[PDB]
DNA sequence: CAATGAGGCCGGGGCATCATGGCCCCGGAATACGGCTCTTTTCCG
DNA sequence: CGGAAAAGAGCC
DNA sequence: CTGTGCCGTCCGTAACGTTGTCGATTTTTGTATTCCGGGGCCATGATGCCCCGGCCTCATTGAA
DNA sequence: GTCGTAGCTGAGGCCTCAGCTACGACTTTTT
């Protein structure tokens, strides 16, 4: 029982970008320019705005939080006009 | 003679789907776009709008894959616009695209589509080609579903060829489909009014849930007397004093109004006309001064009905007798449920309710229009003396209503300014929406045509002054939208400031979408959809489909 | 008559109201004046400017001002909330119920068109070298048929002789070409007016004729009359029966020579054509060059509908229209149809 | 009965941006950097990918289509970290 | 009883069979890189366990974080031969682990349970026979002569008088069953996959089908380590499986009940799913070996069935195979606390 | 073998031949001799290969892990059947009250005997002679006689419970050859929950430092460092360290705090009497931990046979003898009193 | 001028909705074996 | 009345 | 005057070549227990609305 | 396969706006 999410990072400090990226690449897969794709359930979501409320000042950095459905039927809700969008799912990295 | 021309093939498929459907389509125009028909074009204009190879006049050995070719066989009685043809040498195959998956029907093709390929083949057979079968290409799945021209499919085709001519020439439109699930998909019910008519034509039906309003925006207000309107593409940027005050999305802008010296750029006007979007100029105070047309609302049968019925004083008299009585009934309904006193007066007096609707029976027994006229004005009058009392529990500071400063140009009472405006802008709503149904508001059965006020936009406004225009005045006074400080004086009479003029307009805008129930048809109905349902049946009663008129007495 | 419309050709022009006057300013400099005295429907071009005061003034005097592109390409009108033309609308509906109104005017249109056709036959007769003159027997037979048209007993009769009158004139339509047959320009006297044009010359006529219905319907709608409520043509089924009712005499004067003009100058050529199983269509290079011929014909000035003041074809369209609205409501009887 | 949407325009041609912007500002209100907010029901949605399938080449321009719920209860589903997100609703422009 | 709480689990293990991984702590990212080229990655949140098949590389910084997130890394040999493991300064409860010292130093409950393990092994070696005997004619079901013979090592196991006779009960039960395992696979051994159940028990494999069991069980033991490193148990004190180096002696004891369900059923799918072609193998360098191409198929494969939901007999509450592992383990420490007198078994 | 220590957190550890030869940057620097080898101390970010590791995991040779200063990240254990035996031996002998008390009595004399060594030789409060009073010196000799037969772990407690507070009523007389200003031990508690003295700021921080190694040196072999004979475990007691740090309880933890102030390095201003006894500065804490190192690397000899080594290598040698006394070859556990 | 029923309102019975109090559980904070013996400065006789 | 234990004290 | 086409002009994408290097718990340890408090939860309470019909007012057809 | 990785600087690629100069769309009837 999960949710997929996306992020729309329009951050207004490179330091904040890194700690974003650091924690945000640590959070979501680099999806589009200002965008990662995110896969977060009950728990760690709270740890983004935990991480990303210091990762940002809330004055200038602007991001929409892109909080999506239960991550099992999300392909209807996507139109990635160029490069296709793709979640990363519950698999064990085998190599 | 020229009484019946060649039938387009797109008009034959609809014939076997519904007759009331088809007569409306084929005989003339007024079409819109739905779930299936917006998809009807989007698939098409990318592939089927673009033409291809010409059909060879001398065919020996070559692929026929023509596209967008117009046939017209003068013997069969029909004209075509073929989607595509797949042919080798001289045996062509009618090829028509569709919208959905393979239907869960035997053969994967519904009957109207089966007739489509066959007659198209019959037309292809007409110009010297061998078709003997067609196909259905579901571009959604590209699942080519072939069909063979079985003889009875020709038989239905010719049978469908002949009945449509008999029906259209007759000019009497067939009854609605009997509670058909085609109605939800037909996209006619709001203009079909099937079980509107069905229940109204004594084929007494019980409403299922209807196929109900979508696909329209809300009008545009420009009350600013120094606004400068210009195009931002399909954005319409409202700049006033050279700064973008608001932006109007053309795709969802339904109506255009101009109050006082408000300016719009020419190319913007070039745009608005393109989308049959009305531009209703009004003076700075709500006098409906002018309007626009684009080589006219093309429907004539309703027009001829109305004139022929308007040339009939009985229809002028019968209809007018229902108008004011529907008006007066809502007056008592308005006075009573809004009735607001302190003690032993918190009810409407039977004495008051004696004579307001004693006019009804006199109006019911009005022998003609003129006696009908005096009964209204007296009933309107006796309504007005009792109108003042129902604002703010008694007139507020300066918010005092006068019955006899009513019905005259320069409103020299503030709330009589308020009543002046509410009627002033609202008659347009009849004038605008009744226009869309192809009717004529200046050819009045009841009222008389004169400049500035349409003789039927007046006629149909009779019932709806209390519900809409009269009530909004009370509430705007009552809730505090309008008070005396909202009023400024002038040479003419009582007038309102810009700020309150927004305030009454937007709340007036809000009165327009409020859901109520039709007394006859018992459904959640907004006011923006009260009037247009009302306009439609008039054509039908003018056509005589409905034996009588639903007065919408609430 | 009452007055004439004012054509504000310039897209740059800035049009104001000077009390009674309708002033035209180009760069704040006066261009001309209408004085709104001899005025009618006002024509404006793309992104031109009309001040509201002049706008309202025309709407105050119930002038039906239209809107035209910079090319003059039409958009639409602007009508007031006046009873100026609903009366015409209610007469036209009420008078269309009259056979005489139908039969008389139908006869009036048929006789005008027959005269104009043979008037052309004696104008552009192009038998150079041996046949400088048209056959008087052809001319007299046309003179015979118009008499029959003048004395048409019923509608099914007038149409048949009209269609018969058309065919025999078109039997010689191929004759007034560049001197002989226009090889590569096929013209059949029989496959005319069928929905796919089966000839290149049929195509030129069909395209020119179609651009008349749009010419007339807007000219018709300029006055408060219905282009779809006709006396002589069948009204229903998407056909504006009234403009077609009046355009009948002017297929010769507005359309037929247009094919001849564009063909005898070599503008229309067989490479400008495409054939498709009974479809003879132009190129858009030809189509938009063909329309350019139409405007060149529409700008020529003709003097005498009933009054001699050298008006263009398109500004004569209204002149006929307003005169018709005066036969309606009974101002000038018999509709003094303009025929050449 | 409507839906709100958003757009994530990471377009790879300025011409396409304009005809995007032109049609996209004509479509959605400029919401964030690569972002407009969009409000589209049954109908005109089809007219975006109509407009935006020429507005873009599908190779290089990349946008996620951000197709949202019935536009009446969308405030739960928003966290616009800086500048707050706001739909434009069914009102008549009054001035 | 009432082991009310089943372990839910936020994450799942990570796998590295490639001998040239390079696994990166990028804050939360446990990225993997391959010859300076990433192949995949893992946020540290969703990761439950880590295993290194043979030489799989790593950074102590990741170890530092992996220990910082207390995630069990198992340095393994290439055939999944369990050779390294880590525990975070042991389990903090002695009272739990002291249950077993006294219980292990006690022999009776060992025999009381060592019985109940291959009795639980034979009881469901046999049920897999009815489930995985690929018989086609007069053969669609397993031979009752074989089935009753399993009912005999069944009772012979259940009446083990010592803890070495019980061993012989299993081996013949292995000898016999695996004699019959040759029909467990695609209508009986088809493409070169002849089940030489005699090369069963051999340190290196000769056989295709005898090169697969020895890793799944070599894996089987591996999860038991963490699966028993969970409830506070320590898988080195074998009741009857004497500690061998690399052999977690008691992790070896408790897989008898589910020896058939978890390896005897997965082998009989990959085969019966055409994953086991004798050409999918490194046919030598051990007499018989295999390739990562199919290895990557089975390791994820062995993971998936491990997340199949079945009930537990006591409450019928369906719990996935990883999640049922801890449930049966709680029955121990409580039976090791003596809380449950009997030991419920979930023989299938 | 000697437990090899990877010194600088920068080098490279590798297995060439049968030798875990460590290397700095492309240079061989030391040889391990796996045949007689022991735990390898992996400091902050110094690492070994997953072939030396995958060989050490094979041979039941431990691989331990340390931070930069030396702080312990978790270990890496071999899944052998050698280390558990000692743990089984540990756990088999743990519940044996005899060897428990047999173990138990052996430390308490080692702790008591070593105490009078710290006095009198690092008693320097002469006055007339700093030689610990002969009646005072014989009391422990009597107490060691008490220790020879303490017929219970509760009698052992009462003996040591007596034997503890008394020489904390004499600690100042070894401190400064007198009383350092502030650094005069209140003849009182040992900073149990709170510190209560400048001494009590050094005499639970240091013990907390000693409790470290007597746990790591015990997991360094197959011994669960958390199951003790003397101290009864109470769900979190490093009793095995506690029961067995006792001989070095004075020998390192008190010579360090003494020569932390015997040479005068630590004064009153270094610590702040904040919410307790005192609270040392980190620089003071750094010097104390550095001072801890001076005692920690102080040379020593003969754990059981003549060999001079550091205290670390001494601090590990006991447990192997312990396991060797856990049913190993040693039948009588050496006590190593100085 | 007077009839048998429409229109509509008054006018409440019905009940969901919220929010606070009752209860239960849980958690921490503190006190008490519970409980031995060796040793060490104000007392009782 | 000083011893001297014994009490009770600090604590373990 | 409505684009749209540059024309730039900053700000919003990433990734990377330097030298930081970092960083380390914390003031023990007797225990076990019980009770008391807090918090949450749960249940019940009343209240507000919407609804519906009786009742009123009162057509208007019926009736003299 | 040498400490490895965190953190900072450049060079290029997206994204938008303000400020300029061209221009001057509109096409039969049908799907």
């Amino acid at each position: 029982m999960e949710h997929l999410y996306i992020v729309s990072y329009d951050i207004r400090n490179q330091r904040r970008w890194r700690r974003l990226f650091k924690t945000m690449h640590g959070f979501g897969c680099w999806l589009q320019l200002s965008v990662f794709q995110c896969r977060l359930d009950r728990i760690r979501i709270i740890k983004m705005e935990a991480a990303i409320n210091e990762i940002v000042n809330h004055a200038e950095d602007h991001v929409l939080i892109l909080d999506l459905g239960p991550a099992e039927n999300v392909k209807p809700k996507v139109s990635s006009i160029g490069k296709t969008f793709d979640p990363i799912l519950r698999q064990a990295v085998i190599v | 003679d020229g009484s019946i021309p060649l039938i387009p093939v797109r008009m034959l498929n609809e014939h076997v789907y519904c007759p009331r459907l088809a007569y409306l389509m084929w005989v003339q125009g007024e079409f819109s776009h739905n779930e299936f028909t917006v998809d009807g074009v989007i698939r098409h204009r990318r592939v089927d709008a673009g033409g291809g190879v010409l059909p060879s006049e001398t065919q020996e050995d070559s692929r026929i894959h023509a596209r967008s070719v117009s046939l017209s066989s003068e013997r069969l009685g029909i004209t075509a616009k073929i989607d595509l043809v797949e042919g080798e040498g001289a045996y062509v195959s009618p090829v028509d695209y569709k919208r959905g998956k393979r239907p869960h029907v035997a053969g994967g093709a519904y009957e109207p589509e089966r007739v489509q390929l066959c007659a198209q083949g019959l037309l292809l057979r007409e110009h010297g080609f061998a078709s003997d079968g067609g196909a259905l290409y579901f571009v959604a799945s590209r699942e080519r579903v072939p069909v063979a021209f079985d003889d009875e499919l020709i038989g239905r085709t010719l049978a469908a060829i002949d009945e449509m001519g008999r029906t259209a020439l007759s000019g009497t439109m067939p009854p609605p489909l009997e509670d058909s699930p085609k109605c939800p998909r037909c996209s006619l019910v709001g203009i079909c009014l099937p079980d509107e008519v069905r229940f109204l034509s004594h084929l007494s039906v019980e409403p299922r849930p209807i196929i109900p309003a979508d696909g329209r925006g809300l009008p545009l207000y420009v009350q600013s007397p120094k606004a400068y309107v210009r195009k931002d593409g399909d954005c319409l940027v409202i700049e006033e004093e050279r700064v973008r005050v608001a932006e109007a999305r053309l795709g969802e802008t339904s109506q255009v109004a101009l109050f006082g010296n408000a300016t719009l750029t020419t190319a913007a006007l070039h745009e608005c006309l393109r989308r049959e979007i009305p531009v209703t100029w009004l003076s700075y105070g709500g006098w409906f001064m002018g309007h626009t047309v684009s080589t006219g609302h093309r429907n004539v049968e309703t027009r001829t009905y109305q004139y022929q019925r308007s040339f009939d004083p009985e229809t002028c008299l019968n209809l007018a007798r229902r108008w004011i009585v529907a008006k007066i009934a809502n007056c008592r309904t308005l006075l009573r449920r809004n009735w607001r006193g302190e003690g032993d007066e918190a009810k409407a007096p039977p004495g008051l309710l004696m004579s307001l609707q004693d006019d009804m029976r006199h109006a019911m027994r009005a022998p003609s229009l003129e006696v009908l006229l005096g009964i209204e004005g007296a009933s309107a009058g006796r309504y007005f003396q009792h109108f003042s009392r129902m604002l703010r529990g008694g007139d507020g500071e300066g918010m005092g209503f006068d019955f006899t400063t009513r019905n005259r140009r320069p409103p020299k009472d503030p709330v009589n300014a308020l009543l002046s405006f509410a009627y002033a802008m609202l008659t347009r709503e009849w004038t605008v929406a009744l226009a869309a149904v192809g009717l004529d508001p200046y050819r009045g059965f009841y009222h008389q045509p004169r400049f500035g006020r349409p003789a039927l936009a007046l006629d149909m406004m009779e019932p709806f002054r209390p519900l809409i225009a009269d009530s909004t005045v009370l509430m705007a006074i009552n809730n505090g939208e309008i008070r005396t400080g909202d009023f400024v004086r002038s040479a003419g009479g009582c007038n309102l400031t810009d700020s309150a003029r927004k305030r009454f307009i937007a709340g007036f805008e809000r009165r327009m979408e409020q859901e109520v129930t039709h007394p006859i048809f018992k459904y959640t109905i907004s006011y923006r959809r009260l009037l247009e349902v009302q306009a439609r049946l008039l054509t039908r009663y003018l056509s005589g489909e409905i034996p009588a008129y639903p007065n919408f007495v609430t | 008559g009452r007055g004439l419309p004012l054509y504000v050709q310039s897209p740059k022009a800035y049009v104001r109201k000077d009390g009674d006057c309708l002033v035209i300013e180009e760069e704040r400099v006066r261009v001309a004046e209408a004085r709104l005295g001899e005025t009618s429907q006002v024509a404006l071009f793309g992104n031109a400017t009309l001040t509201t005061a002049a706008l309202h003034e025309c709407l105050r005097r119930e002038i039906p001002v239209t809107w035209l592109s910079y090319g003059g390409w039409f958009m639409g009108h602007t009508v007031s909330t006046g009873h100026r033309n609903v009366e015409t609308r209610t007469y036209q509906y009420q008078r269309s119920f009259d056979p005489e109104t139908c039969l008389n005017l139908a006869r009036r249109w048929i006789v005008a068109k027959i005269a104009n056709c043979r008037t052309l036959l004696r104008r552009n007769w192009r038998g150079e070298g041996d046949e400088a003159k048209a056959p008087p027997g052809l001319l007299m037979s046309l003179q015979d048929d118009m008499r029959h048209a003048m004395r048409a007993p019923s509608l099914e009769v007038l149409l048949g002789i009209e269609g018969a009158s058309a065919g025999r004139y078109f039997q010689h339509f191929s004759r007034m070409l560049r001197g002989g047959d226009g090889e590569g320009m096929g013209f059949d006297f029989t496959t005319r007016n069928r929905r796919p044009p089966k000839d290149p010359v049929n195509a030129l006529l069909s395209f020119a004729y179609a651009m008349l219905t749009r010419e007339w319907t807007v000219a018709l709608a300029a006055v408060g009359l219905d282009p779809y409520r006709g006396f002589y043509h069948q009204p229903r089924f998407g056909r504006p029966a009234l403009a077609l009712d009046m355009m009948e005499p002017f297929r010769p004067l507005i359309a037929d020579s247009t094919v001849l003009m564009a063909i005898n100058n070599g503008e229309i050529r067989t490479g400008d054509f495409v054939r498709s199983a009974g479809g003879c269509n132009l190129t858009d290079s030809a189509r938009k060059r063909f329309i350019a011929g139409f405007e060149r014909r529409m700008e020529q000035e003709v003097t005498h509908p009933i009054f001699k003041y050298t008006i263009s074809y398109r500004r004569l369209l209204e002149v006929q229209a307003r005169l018709l609205t005066r036969y309606l409501s009974g101002e000038i009887p018999a509709y003094p149809n303009f025929v050449t």
